[PDB]
RNA sequence: AUGCGA
């Protein structure tokens, strides 16, 4: 797996540079890691996203009511976590700004 | 810029029984203001200048009791250039259920607005400069058009140039 | 039926005329400009069929 | 939105689930019975797709709520199906299972213990004790009733440990363990599962030999005939058409009898609901009735066409109410006529009308399923490149918005944008009016719509909109000595007036141009209003970061309508934060 | 803000106990009792109410069929996307659910 | 790191001639009480040592992790990668002389400098990496033997194709590997199907 | 009072209700009144005064 | 099964307590004491008189109103405490902390707080001062806060009119001043609250 | 869920989010009459107002740090670093 | 949906 993971950076890094592009290795290097997320050569189509854990990021990409039909099937809960998911039901983004609560200190007395 | 207009009382009518709508008035109770836009035959006087809210033609259908007028609708103000009246085609229909109007809306060159040179170079107007800011030449005038020199180094418009010398020696 | 099919340009027939296509057969003269006018009658399309086509050769 | 209506009931997750018959006809606002849509030429057909109980319409109240088309929220009816028919979606689903019965017993064909090791399995990775799930396998020792039942002792004797155990060390929870890893081992052994199920080409537990079945594709299941050798031999052990209805009556009972694996099969995580899982899910013994609110005839410009589900589900009815009429029959027929086989057209009624309905309601489900620009139903609305969550969920039209050619200027700002008088008196800020901001708001109403930092509209607290669109400069006048006024309402006490100011030179706009490409390429800039302009005024300097040029291109602006997103677009979107872009670092 | 706020910003009636934002309804009010909010599911048929077997007093709200129900009275209002209510229509349907879930009834 | 903060992260000498600028921006008074400026410090001593120690890549004496992984490089002043370490160590060294024409500032005051411009260029809490990652991928590949440019990036991220359309497999050879064995080696390897080495065929079909 | 902003979104006791005396009644309702006299919710507590003087004896 | 469902109906609308009769001889003790949980919105305004701003805001507007869930007309508050939403801060802290939402200035808190809530119930032995008195009903004021009429079909025939002109009681002199009855019904689904009681049962 | 004071162990600096996020909220709340700790000194920008208040760190205000487990540490405006 | 502007 970190074989084919360096592969895999070297290669995109190949084809960026075959075009005198600069990119962070930081890019690639997170890409790839979320490649082999699981040990494998997991692609970024409709058939990876199937493993994902989110059922309405899987809705919104492709065959809509495979992932639909395979979610019900499942009697799956959705946990919102998926910044497309939360969009849907209309919650705050959980990235950024989102990504933490405030609250506020008042007087007792 | 020219926009035309069919104001049509049967484009989904239904034959004689249909038939009510006559252009013109009839309860009185319609504000007499109107007649500062339609003529007293439902017709806007060719010439008027509309705009959106204004009334381009009157009508009056029996089953509503009420004059009812067709409202323009745009952006901004137009003028009425030609109003045809249409019978035609038609076996009767001596109603005048079908008319047709011209609608004049003057475009002043304005900033946004698209030039081109015969070279495919177009651009935007950025702004109208004054005169007085424009650069005078020793001849004592002040170009209508300036364009950016460093346009012609990427798209290599030399036959701009070349017009503009044989346009300005064919001139002289 | 021949003003429909010339107001829209859905030509259909049982045979297809041997054609690829069965829109697009026709255009609006578009006259607002009569460079465009006399660019109509002087323009030649190779079809939609191959619009749809992926590559360029 | 509005700040001034606060809400406390967020939430925090979304369950799926199939519905229940008895659920619908609870919960259902009517039954829809009559095929017709409208009445007298013009008047919503009693019991029909427009009846009043399905909301408002025509100044015709909600006849379940009583609320005008602008109120009703509107109400769901119901349509209860003649027969019981399929769900396309779970069709295929139902149909494996139909492969994996055993047609004399009503058991899965695979070995009972070996079943009970996969619900062994399954359970483990409800909790997704994977390691443990994979240590089951290791459990080892004709075969003794005793002994299988010693499988099955043991076997769930390592549920109760592990369980126990991860309990214990919290390394899950009553909640069940949800991750991907948990996912994948589920969907790849439910998939070997799946393998095992249909490998059995004769029954196990019972050793009959089930038939062959066949589909016609998405509304007929055929039932195979057998091998004299192996009727026989089902003897020594001592195509066909069927019904929708056959078929719920057999997968009822055998989903039934093989509940207790199936209750993990069918969850990936505990069913705490302890929900029978019932044959009845893959099944339409009713139908339920939209909202009239989503189905509203198509009208454009002119032109009034029906909706298409009025159409599909009107075919059901028409159908369903032929079908109907074969009950009819029975009522007519089925005395005793004893010879009458008369019935046999009627029973070429049965057929073909019962394929009919069932294919007119797959045909409402998904065109494809159906036998030239066939209406939609709701699985061609909801997917490809609309997928009504691409284009209306995903991605939205927007209010407070304008989109305008851009043109250069570099006497502003880089930071700020040039708008043009037209939106900088049709742009509005929703401000609340405090003791600090009293003289400029009152200024800017007295200016009125048709001014510059006028102000069109005030808000009350009471939650009411006053326009001044129209209000004369007294009337305007008046109201500026009022958005102060006092406390009239407990209802309303701690709320204050808002003034819809127009957009000003203090405001933050998030600009956005096409190629959005990268988050760079769509900007906060401060508002310059510009007199005298018509195109939206840009700096030299953003054009490398939106990839744009004044040939004619265009810009939308967006302008924020909340304290939250305006500080956002001044402190973390504005344009000095994009002076490097994330690619490289190198200044665009 | 620009994907809700500005577009389609909703506050929707959702039943804390069967959580569902479609099956909530507007009771009908009395000329001595106002419009409550009433759940459809979470509301028993005046006709059965275990009535052979069997009232708190608050309990019967009438819908515009003068149909009288038991219970009911406990859905709330909460902020989503009105396309959100689009989906129970193509959805319930479909013969699944959304069981939106919110504080902790 | 964060990628709108690197730029001049490596930059010494610029830092330097501006030394006291960015001393007057990152003035470390008013944040050294928040944070502890020894721990990661010694660390970095102590692995430093091991490091240069090991200074063969998997048979070397694996005991010490980065000072990344055993300390939040926001909090203890010092946990920095390796690589950064040792380039800014090697600058001080290679420019200790550039350290004698100074007014005065010193390698330990301007490598702790340089330490609180590195605790100041970390990535937020928070921030959205993955859709800026995306992007930066995306983006610039609009611009656009082997596969190349826009079906060879399709070929990796979108599909992870088990079979690339122009699989190579990169084979170095010894220092002692002659370039006429080399050649050898290349005949000796490839393919050689019997049609390559057919010149006719003559079927004389009798019956 | 109609929304959040003056309603409770939910209420729940956490015990039985406990049967007060009529003298922890009247105490209670002498500190309440007390303590709030000291906005029409006045005239309900005009109210609280009658059942405080219906709880005294006399009206 | 099909007793978890009547476990349902039986287990949800049970009714907590049936006040007594005080003594036997006087009212039912209706008037109850009940600590509760409540989940309320506190504004910015009152951010600096926080437990004030619950008070004002949602607390005052309930005093003398019908509660359902509380089965009464809330007769007073007693021990408002803010759930504070920070641990490790002991309970008696110089300011607490509430969660704002992550859409407006306006804070949501719980509270925990005892009502005093008058909870009648059916069968409760009551007396009230005569209000009115018309010839289907006689109108009475209990403690003189809640309105009670008995309707003249719930009275017993054996009363007798004296022309609204005045009843006189079965015994054969005119009622006067106050009334025990039994509690048929509470109405509550008006604007106002009124209890029905009858003089037959 | 709660993290010990004590054992607080995240970023001491104010992220741009966070500090975006703060300055928003509050400033909404003075906008909706919060009480002003400082003096307006003419302003009428609730958002600048926010932005004199972070100066003085006169915010009432605290961040949630959450965490991906679910605990989270209160900070307060007051000790987090705001630059 | 066709053409088309960027
Ligand atoms: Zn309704
Ligand atoms: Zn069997
Ligand atoms: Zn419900």
């Amino acid at each position: 797996v970190e074989a084919a993971r360096n592969t895999i950076v070297n290669e995109i890094n190949n084809v960026f540079s075959r075009y005198a592009i600069s990119v962070s290795f930081r890019h690639l290097d997170l890409i790839a890691d979320m490649m082999t997320r699981q040990g494998t050569y997991l692609a970024f189509n409709r058939q990876g996203m199937e493993t994902s854990t989110s059922s309405f990021m899987k809705m919104s990409y492709e065959t809509t009511c495979q992932f639909l039909t395979k979610a019900v099937l499942d009697n799956e809960r959705e946990q919102l976590d998926s910044p497309s998911a939360r969009i849907v039901v209309g919650k705050l983004n959980n990235v950024g700004t989102g990504s933490f609560d405030v609250l506020a200190k008042v007087p007792n007395a | 810029m020219y926009k035309t207009e069919k104001v049509d009382l049967a484009l989904n009518r239904n034959r004689g029984d249909p038939i009510t709508q006559h252009f013109g008035f009839g309860n009185d109770e319609w504000p007499k203001e109107w007649l500062e836009k339609l003529d007293e035959d439902g017709l806007p006087y060719i010439g008027t200048y509309v705009e959106e809210g204004d009334p381009i033609c009157a009508y009056f259908d029996d089953t509503l009791n009420k004059t009812k007028i067709k409202t323009y609708h745009s952006s901004e103000p137009a003028y009425i250039e030609e109003v045809n009246l249409i019978g035609d085609e038609s076996n009767k229909f001596q109603e005048l259920q079908t008319v047709s109007i011209k609608y004049r809306i003057r475009r002043t060159p304005q900033i946004g607005d698209k030039f081109s040179s015969r070279h495919g170079q177009k651009g935007v107007c950025s702004r109208k400069w004054p005169t007085i800011d424009m650069p005078f030449s020793e001849t004592g005038i002040q170009p209508d058009i300036i364009i950016n020199p460093h346009a012609f180094p990427s798209r290599m418009t030399i036959g701009m140039f070349v017009e503009s010398l044989a346009g300005k020696a064919g001139a002289l | 039926k021949m003003q429909y099919f010339l107001s829209t340009g859905n030509l259909v027939s049982q045979s297809g005329l041997d054609l690829q296509q069965v829109s697009g057969y026709t255009v609006v003269a578009e006259k607002i400009n009569f460079y465009r006018f006399i660019s109509h009658f002087r323009m030649v399309h190779r079809g939609s069929f191959f619009a749809q086509l992926k590559t360029t050769t | 939105m509005d700040i001034s209506k606060p809400v406390g009931s967020e939430i925090t997750s979304v369950d799926f689930g199939i519905l229940t018959a008895k659920e619908i006809r609870n919960l259902s606002a009517k039954q829809i019975t009559n095929p017709t849509v409208l009445d007298n030429l013009g008047h919503p057909v009693s019991g029909g797709l427009y009846d009043l109980a399905l909301g408002a319409f025509l100044r015709n109240l909600c006849s379940t709520c009583g609320l005008d088309e602008k109120f009703c929220p509107g109400h769901q009816g119901h349509i209860e199906l003649p027969v019981p028919c399929y769900n396309p979606l779970f069709f295929n689903q139902l149909y494996i299972y139909l492969r994996a019965s055993c047609l004399f017993c009503h058991h899965f064909r695979l070995k009972s213990v070996e079943v009970h090791r996969y619900a062994c399995k399954l359970r483990l990775l409800q909790y997704g004790l994977i390691d443990e799930s994979y240590k089951l396998d290791e459990i080892t020792l004709d075969i003794s009733s005793t002994l299988l039942n010693e499988l099955k002792s043991k076997r769930s004797e390592y549920v109760d440990m592990a369980i126990a155990k991860a309990l214990s060390d919290g390394r899950t929870t009553e909640r069940g363990s949800f991750t991907a890893t948990v996912n994948d081992e589920r969907k790849k052994l439910v998939h070997e599962f799946h393998k095992k199920l249909l490998s059995r080409g004769k029954c196990d537990n019972c050793g009959m030999f089930s038939p062959k079945f066949r589909k016609d594709g998405f509304t007929k299941i055929f039932e195979t005939a057998l091998n004299e050798k192996q009727i026989t031999n089902n003897r020594v052990k001592g195509s066909t058409y069927i019904l929708s209805t056959e078929v719920k009556n057999i997968l009822d009972t055998v989903f039934r009898k093989e509940q207790c694996v199936l209750q993990y099969v069918f969850h990936s995580r505990p069913n705490l609901s302890r929900k029978l899982v019932k044959a009845d899910s893959f099944f339409m013994d009713v139908l339920v009735v939209p909202p009239t609110r989503f189905r509203l005839p198509s009208k454009l410009g002119e032109e009034v066409h029906e909706n298409s589900q009025n159409q599909l589900l009107s075919k059901v009815l028409t159908t369903s109410l032929l079908i109907r009429d074969l009950n009819d029959d029975l009522s007519k027929l089925q005395k005793d006529k004893v010879s009458l086989e008369d019935r046999r057209v009627i029973f070429s009624r049965l057929m073909n009308a019962f394929v009919t309905i069932q294919n007119d309601v797959n045909a409402f489900i998904d065109s494809t399923k159906a036998q030239k620009v066939p209406i939609p139903g709701v699985k061609q609305a909801l997917e490809k490149k609309e997928g009504l969550f691409r284009k209306h969920m995903m991605g939205k039209r927007v209010n407070y918005a304008a989109r305008s050619v851009i043109s250069p200027d570099p006497n502003i700002e880089t930071n700020e944008i040039g708008v043009p008088p037209v939106f900088a008196v049709k742009l509005t800020y929703p401000e609340p009016v405090t003791a600090y901001n009293i003289a400029e708001l009152r200024q800017a109403v007295i200016n009125g719509p048709d001014k510059w930092p006028g102000a069109t509209q005030i808000q009350n607290e009471d939650g009411s909109l006053v326009s001044l669109i129209g209000m004369s400069v007294e009337q305007r006048k008046a109201l500026a000595n009022q958005l102060l006024t006092p406390s009239s309402n407990v209802s309303t006490h701690t709320l204050n007036k808002k003034v819809y100011r127009h957009i000003k030179n203090r405001d933050v706009v998030l600009m956005n141009r096409q190629p959005t490409l990268h988050k760079a390429s769509m900007m906060g800039h401060k508002v310059r209003v510009l007199p005298n302009e018509k195109t939206l005024r840009l700096h030299y300097a953003n054009t490398g970061a939106y990839n744009a040029d004044f040939d004619g291109d265009e810009m939308n602006m967006h302008f924020p309508q909340n304290e939250n997103a305006r500080a956002e677009a001044l402190n973390l979107a504005n344009t000095d934060s994009q002076y490097l872009t994330p690619t490289s670092g190198s200044p665009v | 803000d620009r994907l809700l706020n500005s577009s389609d910003y909703t506050q929707a009636s959702v039943c804390r106990e069967c959580g569902s934002i479609l099956t909530t309804q507007q009771s009908v009010p009395r000329i001595g009792s106002i419009s409550t909010v009433c759940c459809r599911r979470c509301s028993m048929r005046f006709e059965d109410a275990k009535k052979l077997l069997t009232e708190d007093g608050e309990k019967i709200f009438i819908d515009d069929s003068q149909i009288w129900e038991d219970g009911q009275g406990n859905k709330f209002v909460g902020g989503n996307e009105t396309t959100t209510v689009a989906i129970p229509f193509v959805l319930k349907y479909l013969d699944s659910e959304l069981s939106a879930m919110g504080i902790r009834l | 790191i964060d990628i709108t903060k690197e730029s001049h992260m490596t930059q010494f000498e610029f830092c330097l001639d501006n030394y006291y600028a960015l001393l007057k921006k990152y003035n470390p008074s008013a944040l050294i009480e928040h944070l502890d400026v020894e721990s990661a410090l010694k660390y970095s001593k102590k692995t430093l040592k091991y490091r240069k120690k090991h200074s063969p890549h998997y048979k070397q004496s694996v005991k010490y992790d980065p000072v990344l992984a055993k300390y939040n490089p926001a909090k203890y002043l010092g946990s920095v990668s390796e690589n950064f370490q040792d380039k800014l160590e090697s600058f001080l060294d290679k420019n200790s002389k550039l350290f004698k024409s100074s007014d005065g500032v010193n390698e330990k005051k301007f490598r702790a400098l340089m330490q609180l411009k590195y605790m100041r260029s970390l990535i937020n809490p928070g921030e959205a990496v993955g859709i800026i990652a995306s992007q930066s991928v995306g983006e610039p590949s609009t611009q656009m033997n082997v596969t190349l440019g826009i079906p060879r990036l399709r070929e990796i991220v979108m599909t992870a194709s088990a079979a690339i359309k122009t699989p190579q497999m990169t084979l170095p050879i010894w220092n002692d590997v002659s370039d006429e064995q080399a050649d050898t080696f290349c005949k000796s390897i490839s393919k050689v199907l019997l049609s390559e080495v057919i010149d006719k065929v003559i079927v004389t079909e009798t019956t | 009072t109609a929304t959040t902003l003056n309603t409770p979104v939910v209420i729940h006791a956490t015990q039985l209700p406990q049967h007060v005396s009529t003298d922890e009644v009247l105490q209670f309702l002498e500190s309440f009144i007390d303590e709030k006299e000291n906005t029409n919710l006045s005239s309900s507590i005009s109210q609280l005064k009658r059942i405080q003087r219906d709880f005294k004896g006399l009206p | 099964n099909e007793n978890r469902e009547t476990a349902r109906f039986i287990k949800k609308h049970k009714k907590q307590v049936t006040n007594p009769i005080d003594e036997k001889n006087g009212t039912s003790n209706c008037i109850v004491r009940v600590p509760i949980a409540l989940y309320v919105s506190l504004a910015p305004m009152y951010l600096e008189n926080p437990l004030q701003g619950v008070m004002k805001q949602h607390l005052n507007p309930l005093v003398m109103k019908y509660n359902n869930k509380v089965g009464g007309v809330v007769l007073g508050y007693e021990g408002l405490k803010i759930l504070d939403a920070d641990p490790l801060s002991k309970e008696d802290t110089s300011e607490k902390l509430i969660k704002i939402t992550p859409d407006t200035p306006f804070g949501f808190t719980w509270c925990h707080v005892n009502l005093y809530v008058w909870q009648p119930q059916v069968g409760d032995v009551l007396e009230g001062y005569i209000f009115i008195q018309s010839a289907s009903h006689i109108g009475l004021l209990i403690h003189d806060a809640f309105n009670a009429s008995i309707k003249k079909n719930n009275i017993p025939v054996d009363w007798t009119f004296v022309h609204l002109g005045h009843w006189v009681d079965s015994n054969g002199e005119p009622i006067d001043g106050k009334l025990r009855f039994t509690v048929r019904n509470v109405h509550t689904t008006g604007r106002v609250v009124s209890v029905d009681g009858t003089l037959i049962s | 869920k709660a993290i010990p004071k004590d054992q607080r162990a995240t970023t001491p600096y104010m992220t741009k989010y966070e500090r975006a996020r703060i300055l928003g909220t509050r400033a909404l709340q003075i906008s909706m009459n919060a009480p002003v700790f400082v003096d307006l000194e003419g302003e009428t920008d609730p958002l600048r107002i926010a932005m004199k208040e972070l100066a003085e760190k006169k915010i009432p205000l605290v961040i949630r740090r959450y965490l991906p487990d679910g605990s989270f540490e209160d900070w307060s405006v007051e000790e987090l670093i705001v630059d």
